[PDB]
RNA sequence: ACGAGCUACCCAUGAGCAGUUUAAAAGAACCAACUCAUCUAUGUGGCAAAAUAGUGAGAAGACUUGUAGGUAGAGGUGAAAA
RNA sequence: CUCGCACACGCUUACAUCAGUAACUAAUAAUAUACUGAUAAUUAACAACCAAUAAACCAAAACAACACUAAAACGUUUAUUAAUUACAUUGUUAACCCAACACAGGAGUGCACCAAGGAAAGAUUAAAAGAAGUAAAAGGAACUCGGCAAACACAAACCCCGCCUGUUUACCAAAAACAUCACCUCUAGCAUUACUAGUAUUAGAGGCAAUGCCUGCCCAGUGACACCAGUUUAACGGCCGCGGUAUUCUGACCGUGCAAAGGUAGCAUAAUCACUUGUUCUCCAAAUAAGGACUUGUAUGAAUGGCCACACGAGGGUUUUACUGUCUCUU
RNA sequence: AGUAAGGUCAGCUAAAUAAGCUAUCGGGCCCAUACCCCGAAAAUGUUGGUUAUACCCUUCCCGUACUACCA
């Protein structure tokens, strides 16, 4: 083959031993006495160096075998820089879910009625839009990670103000940087969800089911879609060392425990550093089942078995100018065998909150053709969005 | 003073790796081969020249892979496709007809029939048919692919004696080589490289040649259209 | 052969010539002074392919 | 166009070219340090 | 022996090109910053061991430019002017 | 009247307060940012110093929505480790640096063109000559190598050589020279520092210069290859005499000789030995100039390239129009 | 000016054993001419010297050829 280490680059050989040291039976006379270079005198060989107090800084680093919950068995585990090649199909085939297009009726209905939008709903966000590309910094342009996390977080304050209206709202909490893991076996191969969230929001109660019985039943026909030459587990990180203990990020008594939304940020100025929509959907699925697996085991036990009651944890993802949702519930836990009920994924694809913005006026021959502003406008988008913060009231 | 190579990378990666130019200067610092320099900042595609790679060595079998996308390589003249099998992806070139979302079998058992040629599979050269077009050519089994890489470059088996096979090159030399080696079925991609034509100068220097010298050198005797026979066979077959 | 072949360019130009004339000529009775912006007449009696 | 200006001070350069840990690289370079001690110069490098 | 801090070329790492004309960032066009130095007049121990004044050519590229590194005299380097 | 504040690089107390300058320094005096003596100063938030390994990730910057070809600087997260302990060390002035000078020169980035920074005349007289600027009667290139310079002009056309942008003799030549897209010849079947992390549609050693029509004949010599016969000129190079012949002229033709073949197409008094100011026509009142023809150029000529054309040119030559102290002739 | 260099039948060539081809003259073949076949004649630019001559040298004459440069 072509090994791809170079001669001239890799670490050079130690160099040939003197004649000295191959005569059997003879003291070869070195320059270590001296404790510097001489001309003339054969090269000491020292035995590895041992200090008699470790150091923590300065000691080699352990082998990975060292650590104590080192173990055989490889684990794959999926963190939030994960980039899956089929993102729909493999968080479909690894999660047993049946994927559904268009947001559910429940959620769907409660953005239609004219009694649930905020006032000059039209004329906040397109403020908001503004404020976020423009008003927000002092440069002129603004780089793509200061207005990402802002415009999601101006969208969530408009939602936040019908609290008046909605005396419920009251019980949502937000939550930042928190561990969450959750461990399941998955057809003779282990996975696990391990890492950390963008924004997660959490609410006293628990969300109800969405999906009605008439939809379990039929899940229960549908075969999951397969891949042959790529293997599901591409994409993920092999780790030889884990916990098998599904930890999410509370400990226990804590006055939120039902996690309600998740909100995935993509913000990077490079092209090729943000997730493209199709693997950051994938994203979600694993997080947005990592978080429900968590409180199916925690309420009701690490046993395997069909959950009763539904687990729906919400999960809503933004590039900044276009918004993926994604609406998940939980109703198997044996996920060893694929002949069973599965589970269930409400999936809207590029809703385009905004076409383009112009930060400064373009001008054609000397006049001015399209002034500052968003260049188009869909706010369906955003009134999905405020369907999702509200689906718990 | 002694320079350092850019190629230190050890573990083969799909992303592009950062490269750096040379300009003719070899690790001394003096000028060998002129003309090159000053070219567009360019960065280095990890091909995987041996298509036939086991992920493990527990089932050396004939496996298939699936091709994802086909790219534009800055360091040579053909076009590489990104192909992923099993829990790893590879660059490797594409064929004149290669597109996304395409099938492609790697395999070594040389069967005794026949083995249908496909536009991107690659069989060994014992189980290919006699008129079928190669590239890749592997010199010596295990070694990898060498010969024919160019744009639109493909050789034309010949025949098959005593266990051994016999390909044309492209600069129409016969080449004789042993017949397990692996090589691939087709044409290479961008077929129309040879018909691209330079509007100006200034292209050469982006692509990244120096003009040449204008010293005024009269012809010698070496110059003349030359009418030379072809050489004798190359054979890489050791005979014992 | 190379005295019609200096002939032969020589018609030719004064065939373009007095085409662009004759386009010339339209402009300027319409009214306008000057020939319709973009427009470029192209030269049809010139070797192409 | 206009040269005597050849000099663009530089202390960057000036000690990476001429300085005292050049000088003892090189086997040639010692015996400049060796040449200027026997002569009695009061600064042997900069 | 010592010299590539000027200059010829290259490898790293950075930084500039406003307005105007065009589906054009096209080795296109007008014109500054910027870079070269065509013609003439002063200057000729001069302001200057090659400059000043007017006038000129390019000005999104084979372009200018900072920092730093590499090639050394039987050689280096060169879009050959020995 | 207008190159101003600040940082980087460099210089190294030349900066500040007070006092003195008969003399030293400023090319003079007053005087003190520049000479002498004493005393004093730049305080970190800014800047320098400021972790390692393994793994996942093919998807450009140009308001970046999405694309072009020349394929592009710019990283996050997970895992295993990392002394954990107020206050560390260092650069903070300036009118400055490189050019022998307190030099009309050279000098990168950000923001302004000012709210900031500066003084062309030491005092007189108002000669010549010289330099720079403004205006002019009538004439408008009659000046002169050339319309150089200057101008209330800021246009039009022809030719020669190069196709074009570009490049070169830093300090007498910026061109017709070199380069260049194109075409062609030649050498090479291939691995860990150039060529190349490439593989004959590739890469080197060269020639000639886009495109268009073409690139004729010659391996005897030399060179190269074959390394033998031989093969090669888009390899170096070469590509003919004498005599007679249709009334006269010319020479289709013929005799004879030598050669590896005897200059073919084309163009032409040319940038082309001399003859030369060839001859003729047009342009001018007048033409050793310029353009168009005639043409043995016995020394033009076909990739040491011939020939034609668009565009282009601070190259070289000519003409018309407009302007003007270039000039009649200076004030 | 100097140097180089040649002359041979009517014409052009090779040898100095003055030959070969063609032209010229005579004859044959054909209706006649030409082709063709047969036969004959023909010369060493010029003067002198080269045992004696010729290829040589010299004199005379015609004509051919190269060079005429640095300031
Ligand atoms: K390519
Ligand atoms: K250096
Ligand atoms: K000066
Ligand atoms: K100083
Ligand atoms: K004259
Ligand atoms: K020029
Ligand atoms: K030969
Ligand atoms: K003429
Ligand atoms: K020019
Ligand atoms: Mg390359
Ligand atoms: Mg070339
Ligand atoms: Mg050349
Ligand atoms: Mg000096
Ligand atoms: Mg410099
Ligand atoms: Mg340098
Ligand atoms: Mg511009
Ligand atoms: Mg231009
Ligand atoms: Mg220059
Ligand atoms: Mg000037
Ligand atoms: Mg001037
Ligand atoms: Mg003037
Ligand atoms: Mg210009
Ligand atoms: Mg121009
Ligand atoms: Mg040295
Ligand atoms: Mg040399
Ligand atoms: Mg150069
Ligand atoms: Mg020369
Ligand atoms: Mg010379
Ligand atoms: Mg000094
Ligand atoms: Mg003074
Ligand atoms: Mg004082
Ligand atoms: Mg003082
Ligand atoms: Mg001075
Ligand atoms: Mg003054
Ligand atoms: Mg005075
Ligand atoms: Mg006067
Ligand atoms: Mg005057
Ligand atoms: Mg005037
Ligand atoms: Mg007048
Ligand atoms: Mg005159
Ligand atoms: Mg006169
Ligand atoms: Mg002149
Ligand atoms: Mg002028
Ligand atoms: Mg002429
Ligand atoms: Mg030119
Ligand atoms: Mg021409
Ligand atoms: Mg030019
Ligand atoms: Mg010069
Ligand atoms: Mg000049
Ligand atoms: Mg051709
Ligand atoms: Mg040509
Ligand atoms: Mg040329
Ligand atoms: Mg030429
Ligand atoms: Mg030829
Ligand atoms: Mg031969
Ligand atoms: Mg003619
Ligand atoms: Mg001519
Ligand atoms: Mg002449
Ligand atoms: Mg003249
Ligand atoms: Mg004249
Ligand atoms: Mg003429
Ligand atoms: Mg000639
Ligand atoms: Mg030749
Ligand atoms: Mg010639
Ligand atoms: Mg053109
Ligand atoms: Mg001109
Ligand atoms: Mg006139």
């Amino acid at each position: 083959a072509y090994e791809w280490g170079v001669r001239s680059t890799r670490k050079p050989e130690p160099p040939p031993l003197d004649r000295v040291y191959e005569i059997p039976g003879l003291e070869p006379i070195t320059y270590a006495g001296k404790m510097h270079f001489m001309p003339g005198l054969a090269r000491p060989v020292f035995p590895p160096w041992d200090p008699g107090w470790t150091h923590p800084k300065f000691r080699r680093l352990p082998p990975l075998h060292e650590h104590p919950l080192y173990k055989d068995q490889a684990c794959y585990v999926f963190h939030q820089r994960c980039r899956l090649l089929e993102g729909v199909k493999q968080a479909l085939w690894l999660t047993k879910t049946q994927l559904i297009e268009g947001l559910p009726e429940k959620v769907l209905r409660l953005a239609d009625d004219p009694r649930n939008h905020i006032e000059n709903q039209d004329e906040r966000v397109l403020n908001a839009i503004s404020h976020a590309r423009l008003w927000h910094s002092t440069e002129d342009i603004p780089k793509r990670e200061t207005y990402c996390p802002v415009i999601v977080d101006s969208l969530i304050q408009l939602c936040k103000s019908q609290i008046l209206k909605h005396p419920s709202l009251a019980r949502r909490i937000c939550a930042q940087n928190n561990t969450l893991s959750a461990t399941w076996n998955r057809e003779s191969i282990l996975l696990q969800v391990h890492g950390s969230s963008g924004a997660r929001l959490n609410a006293k109660d628990p969300l109800p089911p969405v999906a009605s019985q008439e939809e379990v039943e039929a899940t229960k026909n549908h075969v999951l879609e397969t891949f042959y030459p790529i293997s599901p587990t591409m994409g993920l990180q092999e780790c030889n060392v884990y916990d098998v203990n599904d930890d999410t990020g509370f400990q226990e008594g804590y006055p939120y425990p039902c996690p309600h939304t998740l909100y995935f940020l993509e913000s990077a100025n490079l092209r090729p550093r943000r997730f493209q929509p199709d693997q950051l959907r994938a994203k979600m699925i694993l997080f947005a089942f990592g978080s429900a697996l968590a409180q199916a085991r925690l309420l009701y036990g690490n046993d395997s078995k069909v959950l009763e009651q539904p687990v729906v944890v919400q999960s809503v993802g933004t590039d900044g100018r276009l918004f993926q949702f994604l609406v998940l519930q939980l109703n198997t836990t044996d996920l060893a065998s694929d002949e069973g009920v599965k589970n269930l994924a409400w999936v809207d694809s590029d809703q385009l909150l905004y076409q383009h913005f112009w930060c400064l006026p373009v001008i054609k021959k000397k006049v001015v053709v399209e002034p500052v502003g968003p260049i188009g406008f869909q706010p369906e988008t955003f009134r999905k969005f405020l369907a999702l913060y509200l689906h718990g009231a | 003073a002694t320079s350092v190579s850019w190629k230190s990378r050890t573990k083969y990666t799909v992303m592009p790796v950062k490269m750096r130019k040379s300009g003719g200067r070899n690790h001394t610092g003096q000028i060998q081969v002129h003309g090159i320099g000053g070219g567009h900042k360019q960065r280095y595609r990890m091909i995987d020249f041996l298509r036939f790679r086991p992920e493990h060595e527990s089932k050396p079998g004939p496996f298939e892979e699936k091709v994802i996308a086909v790219r534009y390589d800055p360091c040579r003249s053909a076009d590489i496709a990104l192909v992923a099998g099993g829990n790893r992806k590879r660059w490797i070139i594409a064929t004149e007809n290669m597109k996304a979302g395409d099938t492609v079998l790697n395999s070594d058992h040389i069967g005794r029939m026949a083995v249908a040629a496909r536009e991107g599979d690659a069989h060994p050269l014992g189980a290919l048919p006699v008129g079928t077009l190669i590239n890749n050519v592997e010199s010596e089994p295990g070694r990898g692919a060498q010969y024919i890489r160019a744009a639109g470059t493909c050789g034309v088996l010949l025949r098959k004696v005593n266990g051994t096979a016999i390909i044309q090159l492209p600069s129409k030399r016969q080449m004789q080589v042993l017949e397990t080696c692996i090589a691939t079925v087709g044409r290479v991609s961008n077929v129309d490289h040879n018909k691209r034509v330079i509007g100006k100068a200034g292209r050469n220097r982006w692509l990244g040649k120096r003009p040449n010298s204008g010293l005024w050198q009269r012809k010698g005797g070496w110059a003349g259209r030359k009418i030379r026979p072809l050489p004798p066979m190359k054979s890489y077959v050791k005979l014992p | 052969r190379f005295l019609r072949r200096k002939v032969r360019e020589g018609r030719l130009r004064q065939k373009q010539v007095k085409f662009e004339r004759d386009l010339k000529r339209i402009w300027q009775k319409a009214g306008l002074k000057e020939a319709p912006a973009g427009w470029q007449t192209p030269k049809i009696y010139l070797k192409n392919q | 166009k206009a040269r005597g200006n050849e000099y663009q001070p530089s202390n960057i350069k000036r000690k990476h070219k001429h300085g005292w840990v050049r000088r003892l690289r090189t086997p040639t370079g010692v015996q400049v340090i060796l040449r200027r001690m026997h002569k009695g110069r009061k600064s042997l490098s900069h």
